[PDB]
């Protein structure tokens, strides 16, 4: 399903940039090449001033440094909170999770803080 | 439009450099690299060159390189 | 009068046509004519007899309602039109 | 049934909805107002600045602020006095 | 008296004394949103003082939400300190205590009607547009909402003994229209 | 290079039906024009690259 | 010979005019600033009363 | 110069993986390599808005969010991607969303 989804996804891009390669007057060549390759890489302080009377007042930073771990990317309509709760209304988009991609249209999401 | 605002961009990229502070002069296509300017004509540079540069009161030139007049301005 | 000429009018007047892109129509249908009637202080209707408007100072009128029909075009091929009755 | 109570006007709320929906103009960095504006400018040579704010799509304070800086009002028999986008 | 009003929510005012980058402190800062479309300022949350701030680029700040003038206080410095950790040379100026709100309850039920009668110079009833009762009172400048059920929330409160000395004054009053 | 060369006038040879077409109606401004639109939303859609970069 | 009628009928054609100039005026202000109109709203029933 | 959303995933990775390849070899120049991103970008937005046609939802705690310049990115932990054909479960997600 996802495969096929990609192999039309291919075609699109190929038929989108035949245009360009021709714009550009660079030969057709490329575009099997550039398909080629991209198919075999994928497969009391009165004095307040300072602040340091409080430390460690965070948390590490590092997660959004690494990304390693799983990550969506999308588009989104609408989204309320309502002093907890965090509602998502995401529409069409992607998703990697554990690798394995996943499609989807409507995404209704529901999360605490 | 086109060649008109890229223009005025150059002014005012000597405006920007004058805020900077660097009195030396400096050439045309190094401000056309830093303010993007490569995708333009050069026929149009030509004649910027020719005309838009001398007509400018504010630029000046010196020894075959554009640049504002610090003699112009109060100091 | 009141049955022919008041009718008559509303029909022949122009339909309203406004657009400053989205344009609305507004046109006028049909007449209706109530029995004279006399509103209280609260807001009450009630018929206005004859002796009564003439001992009350007031006016023996009937109120005259027009059906109107509001069409607006949107340019989104779409049209939406709306009767509003007896306004 | 004529003029029923009602909390809001239809045409209202959805006006309401739609200056909501689109939220105010927000006031852009100098450099991108300034190449729009030259970009404007390339198009036509004189422009009103009731126009020219819904092209730059900048507040009018702001936008009259850096449009002072650089273009200057010019007195015209076109139907009366409005700014001019040539520096000079 | 026996009760003692409860505080809900505290603002708070401080300067940083200086000028900031509200889209750096967006795209850096932890739980900072930045929608200049919608409001001019940068709305920051921590939750453990459980409350919201506001940084606009003047660098003024406005803490929300502290349900104690310490937590208050305390979730200002430390907003302080996020900005000032994302390099700006953020400090603690002319911290202060704009309004406080508090709540409590009764224990009755309250005739909103006898109560707008006697006292009609500082009451304003209107169940159209809100059911509670709104009473003005003036030696404290405090706002109360009082509702039939008995709940009672007082703002406009700069300290906390004005709250309590506004709740005082009411307790008498409304218990003379106890219901 | 001289086949190179004769692809181009093939280039300048449409560009006369390009005039053609613009006594029969221009086609060259329109697409100026067109190109002149896009400017904007490139910076807009740039600046989200940069930040996310920084970001991710 | 004029009657009743044929009378109350010039003066109901020049007031259902006017009705319709101050509907056109009142509905053209919202257009203008593109937010739909009340057609109730719009309607000075004074004007023929 | 578009939305440029899908560049940081396995596809976008793959594609730019590609140009630089062919930039490495010559074949390619970079101003052909960018076209073709911006050609990818088009046609990979224009195909999810079109050819995707299954409703998805989740749940789960969130642990951070931001929001600039009209994007979010949400840090959610534990979610629990629910769907009517199947369940996915993941320790920790970041969801960005742009309009």
């Amino acid at each position: 399903t996802v495969p096929k989804l990609y192999r039309s996804v291919i075609e699109d891009v190929i038929n989108d940039v035949r245009d360009i390669f021709l714009d550009d007057g660079v030969d057709e060549q490329v575009l099997m090449e550039l398909k080629t390759l991209w198919e075999n890489k994928l497969m009391g302080q009165v004095e307040e001033e300072p602040l340091n009377s409080e430390d460690d007042v965070s948390d590490e930073e590092g997660q959004e440094l690494f990304d390693t771990e799983n990550v969506v990317v999308c588009q989104y309509d609408k989204i309320h909170r309502s002093k907890n709760k965090w509602k998502f209304h995401l529409k069409d988009g992607i998703m990697n999770l554990n690798g394995r991609d996943y499609i989807f249209s409507k995404a209704i999401g529901d999360a605490e803080w | 439009g086109y060649k008109f605002g890229v223009l005025a961009k150059i002014v005012n990229y000597m405006k920007t450099r004058h805020q900077r502070g660097d009195t030396h002069p400096l050439t045309l296509d190094e401000i056309l690299d830093e303010t993007q300017h490569l995708d333009i004509g050069l026929k149009q540079k030509q004649w910027l060159m020719t005309e838009a540069l001398v007509n400018n009161p504010k630029i000046e030139v010196i020894d075959g390189k554009y640049a504002f007049k610090p003699k112009y301005n109060v100091r | 009068f009141i049955q022919m000429s008041v009718q008559r009018i509303v029909e022949d007047a122009p339909p309203i046509d406004l657009q400053a892109p989205p344009r609305y129509l507004l046109k006028f249908e049909q007449i209706y004519l109530s029995k004279p009637t006399h509103w209280e202080r609260d807001g009450a209707p009630s018929p206005m007899m004859p002796n009564e408007a003439r001992l009350r100072n007031l006016t023996y009128s009937a109120p005259l309602y027009v059906d109107i029909t509001k069409t607006v075009i949107k340019e989104g091929e779409e049209q939406l039109q709306t009767q509003h009755q007896k306004t | 049934t004529n003029y029923k109570p009602v909390a809001n006007h239809q045409y209202n709320i959805e006006y309401e909805r739609k200056k909501k929906e689109d939220g105010k103009r927000a006031r852009a960095d100098k450099q991108h107002v300034l190449d729009m504006l030259f970009s404007a400018f390339e198009k036509h040579q004189y422009y009103n600045l009731k126009d020219l704010v819904d092209i730059t799509k900048q507040p009018v304070v702001y936008l009259k602020e850096i449009l002072k800086e650089i273009g200057v009002q010019n007195v015209k028999g076109i139907h009366k006095n409005t700014w001019e986008l040539k520096p000079e | 008296s026996g009760i003692v009003p409860q505080l809900q929510n505290i603002v708070s005012t401080v300067n940083l004394g200086c000028k900031l980058d509200l889209k750096t402190i967006a795209l850096r800062a932890r739980n900072a949103e930045y929608n200049p479309k919608r409001f001019a300022a940068v709305i920051m949350r921590i939750r453990e003082p459980r409350t919201t701030a506001l940084i606009f680029s003047s660098g003024k700040m406005v803490c929300t939400g502290a349900k104690s003038e310490e937590q208050s206080r305390l979730a200002a410095r430390k907003y302080a300190r996020v900005v000032q950790k994302l390099g700006f040379p953020a400090k603690f100026l002319d911290f202060k205590i704009q309004n406080m709100v508090g709540s409590c309850d009764v224990k009755f039920p309250i005739r909103l009607e006898g109560l707008v009668l006697t006292h009609q110079q500082f009451s304003s009833y209107e169940p159209e547009l809100f059911p509670g009762l709104i009473y003005r009172m003036i030696k404290p400048r405090i706002v109360l909402l009082i509702f039939v059920s008995g709940k009672v929330v007082l703002t406009g409160a700069k300290v906390r003994a004005e709250i309590y000395e506004a709740f005082e004054n009411i307790y008498p009053i409304l218990k003379g229209f106890r219901k | 290079a001289q086949l190179k060369f004769f692809e181009q006038l093939d280039q300048i040879e449409k560009q006369r039906k390009d005039e053609q077409e613009r006594e029969i109606l221009q086609l060259r401004l329109k697409q100026k024009a067109k190109e002149m639109q896009q400017q904007e939303l490139a910076q807009m859609r740039q600046r989200d690259a940069n930040l996310t970069a920084l970001a991710a | 010979l004029d009657l009743a009628g044929p009378l109350l009928a010039f003066l109901f054609r020049g007031m259902f005019k006017n009705l319709l100039k101050e509907v056109r005026i009142y509905a053209q202000k919202f257009i203008d600033r593109g937010k739909d109109f009340n057609l109730e709203l719009a309607i000075k029933t004074r004007i023929i009363s | 110069m578009a939305y440029q959303l899908y560049r940081n995933t396995t596809l976008g990775n793959s594609l730019q993986e590609s140009l630089d390849e062919l930039i490495q070899s010559q074949q390619i120049t970079p101003q052909l390599a960018l076209q073709v991103l911006l050609q990818f970008d088009k046609a990979i937005n224009a195909a999810l808005a079109q050819r995707v046609r299954n409703r998805v939802n989740f749940r789960g705690s969130l642990n951070t969010y931001r929001f600039c310049d009209n994007v979010w990115t949400f840090v959610l932990n534990d979610v629990e991607f629910r769907e009517v054909t199947e369940l996915i479960k993941v320790d920790k997600v970041k969801i960005v969303a742009c309009d």
